[PDB]
């Protein structure tokens, strides 16, 4: 997995 | 508020007439002429673009509407009533057929669905 | 049984007509923290072998000491230690492979993936892989971690089969390795720009290159990317 | 655990059902009748989770009895079995499924044929010459595969059922305190006292 | 499915030949009877490896007994060697359900059930169907003491067929053994596929099938 | 790594361009600076899906606000973000910095951590990479800096954040918010790495 | 393996043709390129049912929107409708899509993940072979690609997935969407994995199989007279 | 515990020259215990054949459901449903239970009455479509059926040849699965005749 | 936690002829969805006309093959260079496998050779050392795809004599080496199509009185 | 579950022990003797985990038989019970404890008195007029509390034991397949055939 | 199961 | 996996 | 917060003085700079018990080394720390910085993270508080600084670490290692907070 | 707790 700075 | 009109506005008169349906047909009679002819290798539907004003761009007003890639519709009577029926007709072609069978409905069954929507406005509250 | 703490990412390698190339970045990561930027993960053994190590750095430093101790021990009562009875890549690999499988079998593994690159006495290219499980395999191209997913596809377009090795020059082979390291820098969140590269040639011997940098990167196209769909500014 | 057996002979269906109600290490009763009369020519035996068994059987009994009054007609065993299966098939995907396994023994007056239906709590239905639910199943199943014949008489059917119960008593580790036997034929439903 | 029962004519031993890994049928040709010595048989149920290894090892221990004592080992003694061994490994996950069947002058025809749990039982009849072990046959109705050897062989053969049909994890072929004074005798391997149809036609049983 | 810095002429938003799934960089040219109004922008950290969904709703709310009541305040924009983040705290992983330029209030920065709390600050840092530049930013931030000074402060700050954080990398994007209008800046690795 | 590559006058998407049940290959020639609209196509990875269902649903609503507005549909519309649907279901609809197309606004290339996150690029890749494909794209991509170059790059990136990924295999499907042209769908553009002739014909002699019973099945309706 | 392997069973479909074949075993069990050897898994709505493996309660429920839907179809359309259209209806119906699905592996087989083109299709439990030219497999011995079909099958087999191939594919796959067998049925389907054959096979 | 086991995929196939035996395996080594090698030999000459393959976890398979090779060496030393018979090899391997009963070798072992009567022999082992002699055996990931085919095509299972209608079984017959190699090639070609872990190459070792020879055939690389 | 009962009357000790060996849902035997003769005037009945029961009893039997040979003397039941308790008391804190519950019935020739000892797998020992182990113990205790007398004869003891078994058969849910009864008096140990 | 590039 | 009547 | 910095004349060790149990400060005047030899010192982070136990063993090993082979190298001290930390990695939570002054090698710093790996560095930072000053220290460290410059660099660095880290606080202790000898410095809150 | 900069 789930895109995630 | 709330819609407190839960009762029919179309009832039988002592003579067995449904007034509001007769009066609706009278509205259709006043409407501009449209026709359809069936050939061996096709069908044609036609009507007059009765422009309300010459300033009005009559191209923007579509009296002949695509319902599916293989089905078209034209009307006589009240234009606004037609426009919302075309919207409902296009949607019901998807929700009640294409999203189930993965193909567009045949002419007679889409007609049957439009017919059903118009019957309900003849009995519903 | 433990968990790896300070870790090294991809080691990548391939065979070419006259020898083998191997490369690895100079980073020791502490989870998401890029803690150590001066870590050498290619460890040469004599003038015919380079051992590239990924995974736990404490375990790498242990293996480094085992190899240093192996060279010392081989020299003992060995007049031909620098000749016919020198350590071969195949000898160094089999020793590590033995240790790795023994350690996994005591449920106390050396938390590493290892690639042994070298040239044998008869001039034959040697390239074999071993990891914390004691799993071993050889291929014209080998890579650990992210390298396996991104480097191998690129290196296999140069050498797809054994018959492609004689047709592959050192210039073409090095070019492929250097490009692969750039791709890994673009796409691996645990990679560094700084890396080391080692060539082991049957003619020119061992060439060890330090303080190499990923260059000729493409970023200019970024300026033209605004928002995630509908934004225009 | 509870024994419910069914055997369909030439001209009748016989249902044998254990008389013991046990909860854990406690024997709650030794004379329990695990059967409901759905219609004059249809009988249902049930085994499973406490409460669910009776509640399900009585609910089915009420619905079939309502159909009978409304139409002044008896539903065929095939029709009753399909109704029961569909009620169970609803329940598996419900908030709390009925954990009830049933045998439906009926005599179809139209076809003049006896019919036995085995339905599990999932709504799995089969028509069988003989059926059973639970541990008692595998043994009796293999013992009737040997002995059973299609043209057996009611008396022959009872003797084979008698052998099944005897062998179950020896072989089974739990005490099911004997069985109640009921016969379903053209004349209706009757209970065999001597067993 | 393993079956061992005692009668006037000696001991009948009947087993199936199917080995499964979950729902996968690995083999239909497994020897589930082990010939420990000319007078000693061992059936095998549970872990294939555990049964094979320890019943082969038992044959070695039984051989050493004869060399040392210059006498044939008793079934009681042989059974207890295996039962005392598995008890040492108790709780380690050995899976073993076996019957040690033999004849000796001292004891006569003897069947001992030995368990991976360390259970050792002497009985006239032992059966292992599915994962359950019973002191009764799969059918048990036909069982009368005074029975013909060739009649008794059929009951054993028929009993394995009954289980093989209903049980998914039983099948392949039936292996038959007859244990008597002056040793055991092999009574051949019978493919259940061919056996079923023959038995159906001749006996007029399995009517619920159709063929 | 995201930050918003108030200076004399307005506010500047800064961010890296890296999106990750585990240790794989899914996008190396991400735009984490997003428009909710002409001169109200936000910095997105946490879940990509959540921040995009929140940012899309807030843009809708401010477009409808503008239609009825004219240009909304930066405080108003921050409040709408907070409302979504607080009321849906159980289901959201979103750390957002809200930065905007009024003519009355000039440059304003609001930070919204996970809780959905609001903090008005002279400057703000957020994201995994922010932890490594707390010391640096606190020592180097002054109020009423010039545009050139503020661009340098952000470039040096994120340069360090990118260097130490695996989850931060790619190009440094910036958005300058002043009376003059809206300016987009980009700084490439070869530039900011040698700092 | 699914890729999208932006070029000078349009966008091109490619995909492999393998669908799997655990380690078993269910379909050797799957179709992962979906028509949302005549000039908006998307390639799907993840749960096969979810990618077809989600593209068909948005494709239907996009058609109704196009008829209502009297305008050719826009990629941003399909993109917005897809992400809001996927976000609603919090990733439980496992649809990973690369959405490309040309509209009156121009050529567009997007990716959308199952949780409802979208991103913009000149080159994208999704699926298990994304890393193999992205390796090729990161090595060979440049600004101002021609149509011929973009097809070559797209198919090469799929091949990378086919050879080096066990989840990807069989053929390469391509769809080219050029501005002011009809989208051309090139089904089985490459056939690199054609099975060799078997050593033996396993055609059996007739009567080999043992038959218990035979019967005619009545498929016709109830007859007249 | 795993719903799709409680009852057990298999279905396989194949295409030939101007014909299709669909075949299934007859076993229904409670895991190890075999209950019934008369549980046919192939149903037909006009000239369209549907095989269903998996949880037996769902096999029965879906048969009743598709009979319901194809009956209403025929009354409104005034013609029998075709294989291509029925495939879409199965898919639609399964995906409307996406988060509470029927634990089934359906297989469609039939010849389009107008075009005369042989048609087969398979589905996963949430209604994804596998439309193969060659063959479709389903059930507890799918791995075994894939192995048999992949080696035995060749294209454009005559009806009587295709029968031998599909029969040998089912029989040999079923004998390597504990939860399959207890008899088998094979349907050979031509444009305007359908033959149904029960196969002799081992009953263990 | 640390998992001491892995899956390297691949498939092995042993067929026994009248006066020969074959042991075949794909040359593909995989980890998850990654290909480790397209050519890593899995079938080995162990001496005394014995070929061995341990398929599953590659590390356990390599270790077992080594121990057996060592076992053959010490048989010669301790027994005046006596040739190790295939039955003796099979029993020895059982003891190797069962040694690690409580920390098993996660491998499927097949050995091929000639028996003491000069007839072809194949032995098959489970991970914990249960073994049995067979005509046919497939091991590894694609075992479930290949074994049913071999039942049908080698042992002629569910095949009857035409015109008997299932009354007489097809006669069992010894296949020639040329026929057996075709079945091996067709089995692996089929398994490669439908299994993701099978492909790249096929190496066959044929054992005769004359010795051990080796044939290699390419498989699809997708 | 297994029934072992003990009753000490005026001049003897009677031990009733269930004849059923059951594992899960399987009945392994219906003629099992859960007793070992420790010495000519001492008898031990045992119930518990499979294998442990026999292994423990035979181990105790061997040790008491060794003592008898070495000293040419019979250990008193008090002494035998103490030895058995101490072996169990060792085992609880061992790597794998013996899960065996025992009754020791003995006749002390020195005191001319019968003695009954109840010992559980923990090494908990009491001398009782009557004892039992498992589910059966609670019913039998309440019944024996009512009926038991200290001056009862062996015949009176058997009738009360007969009543206990009868009532246990009705009340108990599992089938223990009857009991074997053994009497310990001055003349030694004998088995009552009629029961 | 489901079909899953 | 290992084999198990 | 602990750090060791090499400068021209030698090495300087710096640390905070806070020991915590959860959120309670167990000791606010902790001495985390410890002597293992006259001019070899270490900084302790992680478990107080573990670091004290390790430091005590290393001091023993170097005292015995000195008796036999004379003054040990800083490299030798680092190696003994590593040996204990690596070989006992499973049971230890210890992050140690080793700093020492030779006359041959001058100032040397070795850092030993959790793994038990060794890294020779110009300067080193460790502990929970170190994360916040990675950016600051990297930007401000120069090689061959003066004593006054190095004291300022450490004072400013730990000042920031203490400010942002709840687990760091109290006084800043420092130990200067040069040819001149060993100097102890202390800096109080009122001094370093206003920096 | 256990004392722990
Ligand atoms: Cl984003
Ligand atoms: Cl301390
Ligand atoms: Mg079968
Ligand atoms: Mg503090």
């Amino acid at each position: 997995x789930f895109l995630f700075x | 508020m709330t819609d407190r009109y839960s009762f029919s506005l179309t009832t039988f008169s002592p003579s067995g007439k449904l007034g509001q349906i007769d009066y609706a047909l009278t509205a259709v009679k006043q409407g501009v002429t449209s026709l359809g002819i069936k050939a061996t290798n096709g069908v044609v539907i036609a009507t007059e673009k009765k422009s309300s004003s010459p300033l009005a761009m009559s191209e923007t007003l579509s009296k002949v509407s695509l319902l599916t890639p293989d089905i078209g519709a034209v009307y006589s009577g009240m234009g606004p009533d037609y426009r919302v029926l075309v919207d409902k007709s296009r949607k019901v072609a998807h929700t009640s057929y294409k999203r189930i069978y993965g193909e567009y409905p045949p002419t007679k069954l889409l007609v049957s669905e439009v017919a059903k929507i118009m019957q309900e406005a003849t009995q519903s509250g | 049984t433990q968990q790896p703490i300070v870790t090294g990412t991809s080691v990548i390698s391939m065979k070419y007509d006259n020898g083998v190339i191997i490369a690895a970045d100079n980073l020791g990561s502490y989870g998401s923290l890029l803690r150590f930027n001066g870590v050498e993960r290619l460890i040469p053994v004599g003038d015919n072998t380079v051992v590239g190590i990924s995974g736990d750095i404490s375990d790498m430093q242990h293996i480094e000491r085992l190899l240093k101790d192996l060279v010392t021990e081989n020299a003992y009562d060995n007049p031909l230690a620098d000749a016919e009875e020198a350590l071969e890549p195949s000898y160094i690999f089999e020793y590590l492979a033995t240790v790795m499988y023994q350690r996994r079998s005591k449920m106390n593994p050396l938390w590493n993936a290892i690639i042994v690159a070298g040239v044998q006495s008869n001039g034959d290219q040697f390239l074999r892989y071993v990891n914390l499980l004691g799993v071993t395999y050889s291929s014209p191209t080998l890579a650990t971690g992210f390298g396996a997913h991104m480097a191998n596809p690129l290196l296999r377009k140069v050498v797809d089969r054994e018959s492609d090795i004689p047709k592959t020059t050192v210039q073409v082979a090095e070019e492929a390795i250097v490009n692969a390291m750039r791709v890994l820098y673009y796409r691996d969140a645990r990679s560094s720009r700084n890396f080391s590269l080692a060539i082991i040639d049957k003619n020119t011997g061992l060439t060890f290159k330090k303080n190499l940098q990923v260059e000729n990167m493409k970023w200019d196209f970024a300026k033209d990317i605004k928002g995630y769909g509908t934004q225009k500014i | 655990m509870d024994i419910i057996l069914g055997i369909r002979v030439q001209d009748s269906v016989i249902l044998a059902s254990s008389k013991a109600v046990t909860r854990g290490i406690s024997v709650l009763k030794d004379s329990d009748d695990k059967t409901r009369q759905l219609s004059p020519h249809t009988l249902m035996s049930f085994a499973g989770e406490a409460g669910d068994t009776v509640q399900f059987a009585e609910y089915i009994q009420a619905n079939i009895q309502l159909y009978s009054i409304r139409e002044d007609y008896e539903l065929s065993p095939q029709a009753v079995s399909s109704f029961v299966r569909q009620e169970l098939a609803k329940s598996i995907r419900s908030r709390r499924p009925y954990q009830v396994n049933v045998l439906i023994g009926g005599y179809d007056k139209k076809k003049n044929k006896p019919e036995l239906y085995q339905i599990d709590y999932l709504g799995t239905k089969v028509e069988l010459p003989y059926g059973a639910h639970g541990y008692s199943g595998f043994y009796t199943f293999s013992l009737l595969d040997h002995h059973y014949r299609p043209d057996m008489t009611t008396e022959e059917g009872l003797d084979l059922l008698k052998l099944c119960v005897q062998e179950l008593e020896k072989r089974m580790p739990m005490d099911f305190k004997g069985v109640i036997v009921k016969i379903v034929d053209k004349d209706g439903i009757r209970q065999v006292d001597d067993f | 499915t393993t079956l061992a029962f005692r009668f006037q004519g000696g001991i009948i031993v009947a087993v199936d030949s199917r080995a499964t890994a979950g729902n996968w049928v690995a083999s239909q040709t497994v020897k589930k009877v082990i010939e420990i010595n000319p007078f000693l048989l061992g059936t095998m149920a549970g872990g294939a490896a555990d049964c094979q290894f320890w019943e082969t090892w038992l044959g070695s221990q039984c051989r050493l007994h004869e060399l040392r004592e210059k006498e044939r080992i008793s079934v009681a003694a042989a059974s207890k060697i295996l039962s005392n061994l598995v008890y040492q490994y108790k709780g380690a996950g050995l899976s073993m359900g076996t019957m040690i069947c033999g004849y000796t002058r001292k004891e006569g025809p003897t069947i001992y059930y030995v368990d991976s749990d360390g259970t050792r039982l002497k009985g006239d009849i032992f059966c292992v169907v599915s994962g359950q072990t019973f002191a009764y046959g799969v059918l048990d109705s036909n069982y009368k003491w005074d029975l013909s050897v060739e009649d008794a062989l059929y009951l054993g053969k028929r009993s394995i067929l009954a289980a093989a049909h209903r049980d998914a994890y039983s099948g392949g072929s039936v292996n038959l053994y007859h244990v008597t004074e002056d040793g055991w005798i092999y009574h051949g391997n019978h493919d259940v596929g061919e056996l079923f149809w023959k038995v159906k036609e001749e006996e007029g049983s399995f009517n619920n099938v159709i063929g | 790594s995201i930050m918003a810095v108030t200076f004399k002429d307005g506010v500047i938003l800064g961010a890296d361009s890296r999106t990750t799934t585990g240790a794989y960089i899914a996008n190396r040219v991400t735009d984490k600076l997003t428009r909710v109004h002409d001169k109200i922008w936000c910095c997105r950290s946490g879940s990509a899906a959540d921040t995009q969904a929140i940012a899309d709703i807030v843009q809708y709310h401010l477009e409808l606000y503008t239609s009825q009541y004219g240009t909304p305040s930066t405080e108003t924009a921050a409040s709408v973000f907070k409302e979504l983040c607080y009321e849906n705290k159980d289901n959201l992983t979103a750390g957002i910095i809200v930065a905007g330029y009024d003519d009355k209030n000039k440059g304003e920065v609001y930070t919204i951590p996970l809780g959905g709390s609001v903090h008005k600050l002279p400057y703000a840092i957020a994201g995994s990479g922010s932890t490594f530049i707390y010391g640096y930013c606190d020592k180097n931030f002054r109020e009423n800096m010039s545009k050139e000074e503020t661009v340098d402060f952000i470039k040096h700050s994120l340069s360090q954040a990118i260097k130490w954080d695996g989850s931060s990398g790619g190009v440094i994007r910036m958005v300058v918010l002043t009376a003059a209008g809206v300016e987009r800046l980009i700084f490439y690795p070869d530039e900011y790495e040698q700092l | 393996t699914i890729v999208g590559v932006k070029f000078n006058n349009g966008v091109v998407i490619a995909a492999d043709t393998r669908s799997t049940q655990g380690p078993i290959v269910a379909d050797k020639n799957c179709a992962k390129l979906h028509r949302i609209s005549p000039k908006i196509w998307c390639a799907g990875a993840g749960t096969a049912a979810d990618t077809e269902a989600v593209t068909q649903l948005i494709g239907s609503n996009i058609e109704l929107h196009s008829l209502y507005t009297s305008r050719e549909p826009r990629v941003v519309s399909a993109l917005q409708m897809l992400k809001q649907h996927l976000f609603k279901y919090q990733g439980h609809i496992g649809a990973y899509l690369i959405v490309a197309g040309v509209d009156p606004t121009g050529s567009h290339l997007f990716s959308i993940h199952a949780h409802g996150s979208t991103d913009v690029g000149y080159y994208l890749s999704l699926g298990s072979g994304s890393l193999a494909a992205m390796a090729v794209l990161e090595s060979h991509w440049k600004q101002d690609l021609t149509k011929e170059e973009a097809i070559k790059l797209a198919s090469d990136a799929i091949q990378a997935g086919i050879w080096n990924d066990l989840g990807s295999g069989s053929n390469v499907d391509v769809c080219v969407m050029e501005i002011g042209k009809d989208a051309e769908y090139l089904r089985n553009y490459l056939t690199p994995n054609v099975r060799e002739e078997k050593q033996k014909s396993y055609k059996f002699p007739r009567g080999t199989t043992a038959v218990l019973k035979e019967s005619i099945v009545n498929i016709c309706d109830i007859q007249e007279e | 515990s795993d719903p799709s392997s409680i009852n057990g069973g298999i279905v396989v479909a194949m295409t030939g020259k101007d014909c299709v074949a669909i075949a299934c075993d007859l076993r229904l069990g409670s895991q190890s215990l075999g209950v019934s050897n008369k549980f046919e898994k192939i149903f037909h709505y006009g000239h369209v054949f549907l095989g269903i493996t998996g949880l037996a309660t769902d096999v029965t429920t879906l048969n009743e459901m598709f009979r319901y839907k194809t009956n209403l179809y025929k009354l409104k359309e005034e013609r029998a449903i075709e294989p291509e259209t029925f495939t879409q209806l199965v898919s639609s119906s399964l995906y409307e239970r996406r988060f509470g699905p029927y634990f089934v592996g359906p297989v469609v087989a039939g010849i389009n009455s107008k075009s005369g083109k042989p048609f087969i299709a398979g589905f996963d439990l949430i209604g994804c479509i596998d439309e193969a030219k060659d063959f479709i497999v389903s059930g507890t011995a799918s791995d075994q059926l894939f192995g048999m079909c992949e080696s035995l099958y060749e294209p454009n087999l005559e009806p009587e040849d295709l029968f031998e191939t599909i029969s040998q594919a089912l029989l040999n796959a079923a004998d390597r699965d504990a939860l399959s067998g207890w008899g088998a049925v094979v349907y050979i389907i031509k444009k305007d005749e359908v033959v149904k054959r029960y196969l002799k096979m081992r009953q263990d | 936690q640390f998992n001491p086991y892995g899956d390297n995929g691949g498939t092995i196939l042993g067929i026994a002829g009248e006066d020969f035996a074959v042991l075949a395996g794909d040359t593909r080594n995989i980890t998850d969805y990654s290909i480790n090698s397209r050519y890593e030999p899995k079938v080995f000459d162990c001496g005394d006309n014995i070929v061995m393959s341990a398929n599953g976890f590659a590390a356990d398979g390599d270790a077992l093959v080594k121990r057996f090779k060592n076992s053959v060496k010490w048989y010669h030393f301790d027994h005046n260079d006596k040739k190790l018979s295939i039955n003796s090899a099979a029993r020895n391997i059982q003891h190797l496998l069962y040694g690690k009963r409580f920390f098993p070798y996660y491998v499927h072992t097949i050995i091929a050779g000639l028996d003491e009567d000069g007839k072809g022999a194949v032995y098959s082992f489970d991970p914990v050392g249960s073994y049995e002699r067979e005509q046919c055996r497939a091991g590894g990931a694609a075992a479930s795809l290949i074994m049913p085919f071999l039942d049908n095509q080698v042992n002629f299972k569910n095949q009857y004599e035409p015109g008997t209608n299932g009354k007489v079984k097809k006669p069992l017959k010894y296949l020639s080496v040329e026929e057996v190699i075709k079945l091996v090639r067709d089995s692996f070609t089929s398994a490669t199509e439908r299994h993701i872990q099978v492909g790249d190459g096929l190496e066959i070792l044929i054992v005769t009185k004359d010795g051990v020879r080796k044939e290699f055939y390419e498989l699809k690389r997708d």
